[PDB]
RNA sequence: GGCACCUCGAUGUCGGCUCGUCGCAUCCUGGGGCUGUAGUCGGUCCCAAGGGUUGGGCUGUUCGCCCAUUAAAGCGGCACGCGAGCUGGGUUCAGAACGUCGUGAGACAGUUCGGUCCCUAUCCGUCGCGGGCGUUGGAAAUUUGAGAGGAGCUGUCCUUAG
RNA sequence: GAUAAACGCUGAAAGCAUCUAAGUGUGAAGCCCACCUCAAGAUGAGAUUUCCCAUUUCUUUAAGAAAGUAAGACCCCUGAG
């Protein structure tokens, strides 16, 4: 009969979530973010269209390394310039950049094309407790039992 | 045998307070502070001190010994002190302690001066002894180390900043 | 300490122990605080200078409202300078020629002398092929790079337009300084065409 | 200092032991029976 | 379907696999185009099914 | 060296020139352990690729020998990097000659002198320079720095001190 | 400033010893800065100072279409560093 469901732009209403990262591994922290960010914990999902949430992550800094990814997980990156490789630590960046840790680990986990790029700006990430965004009236996302 | 195990006392009338974490040993010499692990377990008797572990697990068993032995550093700095003597030899090497402030001539174009922090000084018997006194073992030991390691013993002759009996292996060198 | 003056040329001047030594004239009519910065307002501090007086009807009213809080007229060059004392500039303030001393190591910011479209061997410094043995190889700049990443690499150097660019002259000696003339004469040479701007600066590295 | 993959006793005095992930060899008697396997 | 269908199991404290399991044991026949239906349309209905669902899965 | 998988309705072959770029099994410079390390010089191993790493004589040469230097004068990869960028001395097209082989035409198990190097760049790439729109009222200036590029070498003498 | 090799300090596992396991330090022309230049098309399009100031008509609850303009900019012209 053709009667699937399809969310539009504009008629879904985007919620906004506070996710504490303190204490939470990266990567656990950025799967659960991502799939809000994207929607799928929604039944109206739809993939050509954006349905998923707003996620402030404050805390970043304490973001948790296991192992010893603090000194041994190597991010690249390369002008494309001869030579241009330049790389950073993954504890370098707990420490001086902790939005990019945060946001280069979602980044990763979410579509790369017009739809995802759109969706990751959805992302908000602080090193702290207290974020500007109190405007919105964001409720808190617990994800002790989604990791 | 074992030194988690084993029983620190008191001596003269040092008093340790306790918190959380952070313990705390204070005394005739000054006052101390370190952090332990949660892990082990302290007694505290009228002037008995004995720690106990969880379990016999192997990082168990390491860290038991190392706060035992790190607690009892702690007593024996602020109960008695701690020092590491040095004794520089050389045909024309001396030392000179002025305040908080021991300039060594060890040969070099230049003399060679050593700051000390609040928690140890410089005594100087001799200008040819040096001799490190403080309250704290790794700052002790550390800074002893940094006077010997201005000039370590050389094996030829003898020259240098030796630890005061430590053994010095020369080289029978033609 | 700094100053923005004008490339009146070079000439020489007789030190004292008959040594002749080049010096680049800058004059510097005195420059005027604009603006002052600080972390509350920019988040960064610096005051902003201006620099040569400028005709009413070249100006703007924007411009003629930016500097009213100084009290001068239009200025034609307006540049920021760091890392100075704040609270001893205020808006309106003149900086004065005087305020470096003969003897003074600075460091001398201009816009190099435009050259237009340059090729290779002028613009870079590269050598030649043979001006003769069958060569038809003599201006050219050099193979493009190896086969294998079938493209050539960034900042391979070929022609272009040479010339209009910031440089810095490091540690340069002010060898004099002609207050009632607003002048400052530099050791040496520095960038730029005569009559451009020209940012006299305390030497970074001294 | 000797860098070998066999890191050995070569006396009584010698001492095997592990610093940071690396077999070593220590002898307070000779420093020629320093050792560090690689 | 079955992402709606995961959406809103976990809504209904379930997971995707755990209901298509409990609604098998419950003898429930409704495919996946209608059970996605239910959960965007009808979401009552949707949870009384869920709640079939945990019930056989308890038994 | 083996194989014969892309290319014979053609993927231009050595050396050199121009331009470099990368690896590090590092030539120099930096740090370090051991030494059969007195010192001065060294040996050997470890770390280290930031920069640097000469001009001539002979030969088409690469190589290598030599001369004179240098802190050193590294080894390799990039279609033995680079001929729609250059050269064309070498690589036997046609000429000719020598030695040699052949009865011979000819040939090399070899030498010698001489011998046409085309192409107006469409696209990506590279180096420069503009126009458009965006940046959420329209304007004129001043700016922060995400990010990127450049630079990165080293000798000798004096002093400490014979 | 953080490190390499390397050297520790204190220290237990293992009453000893031990640079390590916790804790803590030294350490390279190298890494990140420091120095120079570019740089918000950095669509994440940033910040600051100053200027203009709320017009008319028609449609309309329209982030409407249109018309004079303001600050300002350009066309054009004389030129050059
Ligand atoms: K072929
Ligand atoms: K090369
Ligand atoms: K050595
Ligand atoms: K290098
Ligand atoms: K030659
Ligand atoms: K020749
Ligand atoms: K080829
Ligand atoms: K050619
Ligand atoms: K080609
Ligand atoms: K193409
Ligand atoms: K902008
Ligand atoms: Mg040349
Ligand atoms: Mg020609
Ligand atoms: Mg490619
Ligand atoms: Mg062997
Ligand atoms: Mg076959
Ligand atoms: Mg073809
Ligand atoms: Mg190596
Ligand atoms: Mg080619
Ligand atoms: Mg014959
Ligand atoms: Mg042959
Ligand atoms: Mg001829
Ligand atoms: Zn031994």
């Amino acid at each position: 009969m053709r009667t699937t469901y399809m969310a539009k732009a504009g008629e879904v209403e985007r919620k906004w979530y506070v996710v504490d990262a303190t204490d939470v591994p990266l990567g656990r922290l950025s799967a659960v973010v991502a799939s809000v960010l994207r929607g799928k914990n929604k039944p109206t999902f739809t993939p050509h269209v954006d349905t998923g949430d707003f996620v402030i992550v404050i805390n970043a800094d304490k973001v948790k390394l296991t192992g010893k990814k603090a000194t041994d997980k190597i991010y690249y990156r390369h002008s494309m310039y001869p030579g241009g490789l330049k790389s950073v630590t993954a504890g370098e960046l707990r420490d001086k950049n902790s939005r990019r840790l945060i946001e280069t680990s979602v980044k990763g986990m979410l579509p790369k094309n017009t739809l995802g790029r759109k969706q990751f700006t959805k992302l908000n990430v602080y090193g702290g407790a207290e974020h500007p965004h109190a405007a919105q009236q964001p409720e808190v996302l617990d994800i002790t039992n989604l990791i | 045998s074992r030194i988690g195990n084993k029983v620190v006392v008191l001596p003269a009338g040092v008093e340790i307070k306790q918190d959380g974490n952070n313990i705390t040993v204070k005394g005739p010499k000054g006052e101390l502070t370190r952090e332990f692990s949660s892990d082990i377990k302290m007694n505290i008797e009228g002037n008995e001190v004995t720690f106990i572990r969880p379990n016999d697990s192997k990082e168990m068993k390491t860290i038991h010994g190392t706060t035992r032995a790190n607690f009892n550093n702690m007593v024996v700095g602020v109960s008695e002190g701690f020092q590491k003597a040095l004794e520089l030899i050389g045909v024309g090497y001396r030392a000179q302690v002025q305040g908080n402030k021991l300039t060594l001539n060890v040969g070099y174009s230049h003399p060679v001066e050593m700051t000390a922090p609040e928690g140890v000084t410089f005594e100087v018997p001799a200008n040819t002894q040096v001799i490190v006194k403080g309250i704290n073992k790794e700052v002790v030991g550390e800074l002893a180390a940094n006077i010997r390691g201005v000039r370590p013993p050389e094996p030829y002759k003898g020259k240098g900043i030796r630890y005061v009996g430590e053994f010095v292996r020369r080289k029978e060198g033609k | 300490k700094g100053i923005l003056g004008k490339k009146v040329g070079m000439t020489q001047i007789f030190t004292e122990s008959g040594e002749l030594i080049p010096v680049t004239v800058v004059e510097a009519t005195p420059n005027v605080v604009l603006q002052v910065k600080t972390v509350e307002t920019d988040g960064y501090e610096a005051i902003q200078v201006g620099y040569q007086d400028k005709r009413e009807v070249l100006s703007n009213k924007p411009a003629k409202g930016h500097v009213a809080k100084a009290n001068t007229a239009p200025k034609r060059f307006i540049k920021e300078f760091k890392n100075v004392e704040l609270g001893e500039y205020e808006v309106g303030k003149e900086i004065k020629v005087d305020v470096f001393q003969a003897g003074d190591v600075v460091d001398v910011t201009g816009t190099t002398k435009g050259k237009g479209f340059q090729g290779a061997i002028k613009r870079h410094g590269q050598s030649r092929g043979p001006m003769s043995h069958g060569s038809r190889y003599h201006r050219r700049p050099g193979s493009m790079g190896p086969v294998a990443p079938n493209r050539v690499f960034k900042n391979k150097r070929l022609a272009g337009r040479m010339g209009g660019d910031r440089v810095t002259i490091q540690n340069l000696e002010v060898v004099k300084v002609d207050v009632e003339r607003n002048v400052i004469l530099i050791k040496g040479n520095i960038p730029g065409a005569k009559k451009s701007l020209i940012t006299i600066k305390s030497a970074v590295k001294a | 200092m000797k860098v070998r993959p066999s890191v050995k006793p070569m006396c009584e005095h010698c001492k095997v032991i592990r610093r940071k992930g690396r077999v070593m060899v220590i002898c307070p008697a000779n420093p020629k029976h320093k050792q560090r396997q690689g | 379907w079955i992402a709606r269908i995961n959406a809103a199991a976990r809504m209904n404290g379930l997971s995707y696999s755990k209901l298509m399991h409990g609604l098998k044991l419950a003898e429930i026949d409704i495919n996946r185009k209608m059970l996605a239906d239910l959960a965007v349309n009808d979401a009552a209905a949707f949870t009384a099914l869920a709640e079939q669902a945990k019930d056989a899965l308890s038994k």
